[PDB]
This record gives C-alpha cells, structure tokens and sequence, in this order.
C-alpha cells in the first residue's frame, strides 16, 4: 500500500495474509480475504503449489495469540483466467479447516444484492504490499482511501474492460495498492467491491481491480457447491 | 531452467525485469496467455515474464 495509513490492528478482521510455495527459493506473498469459515477470496495471479493462510494478524513479523495459520487444500481459479489481459484475475481458496471466529478473525460475506459501482465513488483497500516502488511489504497492515476513476482513465492499460475491471485510483495523487497487495479487497460503503490485480511497474495510478460484481455469480457457485 | 535471449522491462507490477542471459525456473505456464510465472535464479524473484524472451537453457546453443 503506497500512501496509505497502518490500520487499526484487528480493524479488518478478514484480511488473510497469503504465503504462495512454488518451489526452493523465496516464496511469494499475496493478500485476500476470508468471505466464508473456510473459503477466501484473491487473485488468480496468487495461485501456487501450496499456499498458507494467516488470519487474524496485523504486524505479519511477530507471531500473535490471534493469529490462525491454515493450510489451502483446494484452489478455484478462474477457469477464464488470462495472463496477457489479466481478464479474471479472481480465485477461491477452500481451506483446510474452518476458521474459528473471534475478536480478530471473522468474515465478509456479500450482502445479497451486488450492483454495478460507477467511477466517483471513494473506496478502501488493506494490504501488507510494498509502501513504494524500491521499498519493502509493510510489517504492519496498511489500508488508503481510492477514487474509482472513469475507465478512460486506464485506457493505457491493455483491454481494460469496464464491465470486468475497476479503475482505481486518482493519477494526480501517489496513494495507491502496489506489489504485495495482490488480491486484497477494495471496500465500497463497507462492501467488497474490487480485488487488487495489477498496475503500472512504476506505481503511477489508476490501479486494475477485478470488479467483483460481475462474478458473483461464479463466486455464489462455488461456494454453494464446496 | 530458461534463459532470457532479450532484455525486458516490466509494464506491469505483476511481472519482472530481466537482462539477456539471466535464468529462470517456470513455475507456472497453465493459463492462456504470453506469459508465464517464473522466479530468477539471480534474484530470486517471482513474476511474470514474456515466454517469447526466452528459451530452454539446452535449446541455446
Ligand atoms: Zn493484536
């Protein structure tokens, strides 16, 4: 999160903090949120060999009685998945047991009626990502207020779909998700309305989210059916 | 193992930069696209990179 401010610890209960193993060598790390007991929503970008999840933490550096650390066994990409688009950069995970709810884990679920949010609206998005282009992911959970802009706006962006994709963030201003903050939720009105998916190199906004309301009813399927 | 035959700058945060003759093990190339998931073996990175800029390392000659 670039720009952004540290949250108040356990303020988002939901935030899932994602270490993806590929193989023997540095792992990568990805955020996402807990939307069922043992379902959590990312990108598809995020997906892996063997992913752990960690509920329930707010500095991701020192290991916390409120922390729930478990294993991913089954991981829904988006079957339309693309990486020269990046079009459905959207994945569940089932874990392996149920989260236990408490003060700091709990979920999100989706009120029943999704609607399609036009640009103007100023939304909210947490992440452990990096804080800058040349800085490290944030220790501490971090999260920054983001206009939805136009998607003229992210016309430089290849086959940016309005109907698939947010536009997020305003380019006169630094505020922004960044590396690291993969498959965190953009909150509107308190609603998880956007996961991160990508952006420019150099940090520049707007950002790319996938716009969830266009596969709630791909996420309505797999959860009434796992 | 691959081995990168151009220099690349990413566009995307999602992907790395590489110089020619920098290797890389493919993590994942399952999805539709031009890219596949890869880590360097110089940095240790992970990310995508154009599967286009590069070739097996015992296709090389
Ligand atoms: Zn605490």
């Amino acid at each position: 999160i670039i720009g952004g401010t540290e949250c108040k610890p356990h303020s988002r209960p939901y935030m899932a903090y994602l270490e993806i193993v590929t193989s023997n060598g540095p792992s990568k790390f990805c955020g996402g949120f807990l939307i069922r007991r043992n379902f959590v929503l990312t990108a598809a970008h995020c997906a892996g060999r063997s992913i752990t999840v960690t509920l329930g933490a707010h500095n991701i550096t020192e290991e916390e009685d409120t922390w729930q650390k478990l294993e991913v066994i089954k991981q829904f990409r988006h079957p339309k998945y693309n990486t020269s688009t990046l079009h459905h950069d959207i994945m569940l995970l089932k874990l392996k047991e149920k989260a236990s709810l408490t003060l700091a884990v709990g979920t999100l679920p989706f009120p029943s009626q999704f609607n399609f949010v036009p640009p103007g609206r100023m939304c909210r998005v947490a992440g452990w990502g990096r804080t800058g282009v040349l800085k490290p992911g944030s220790d501490t959970l971090q999260e920054v207020k983001l206009r939805l802009m136009d998607p003229q706006a992210c016309s430089h962006f290849r086959d940016f779909d309005h109907n698939l994709q947010l536009c997020v963030g305003n380019p006169r201003k630094t505020k922004s998700a960044f590396k690291g903050d993969s498959g965190g939720p953009l909150l509107c009105a308190g609603v998880a309305q956007g996961i991160v998916s990508y952006g420019r190199s150099d940090a520049k906004p707007p950002a790319v989210f996938t716009r969830i309301s266009h596969y709630r009813p791909w996420i309505n399927q797999i959860l009434q059916a796992n | 193992l691959f081995v990168a035959l151009y220099d690349y700058q990413a566009d995307r945060w999602t992907d790395l930069s590489f110089h020619k003759g920098e290797k890389f093990q493919i993590l994942d190339a399952s999805p539709p696209g031009d890219w596949w998931e890869a880590r360097s073996l110089t940095t240790g990175e992970t990310g995508y990179i154009p599967s286009n800029y590069v070739a097996p390392v015992d296709s090389i000659q």
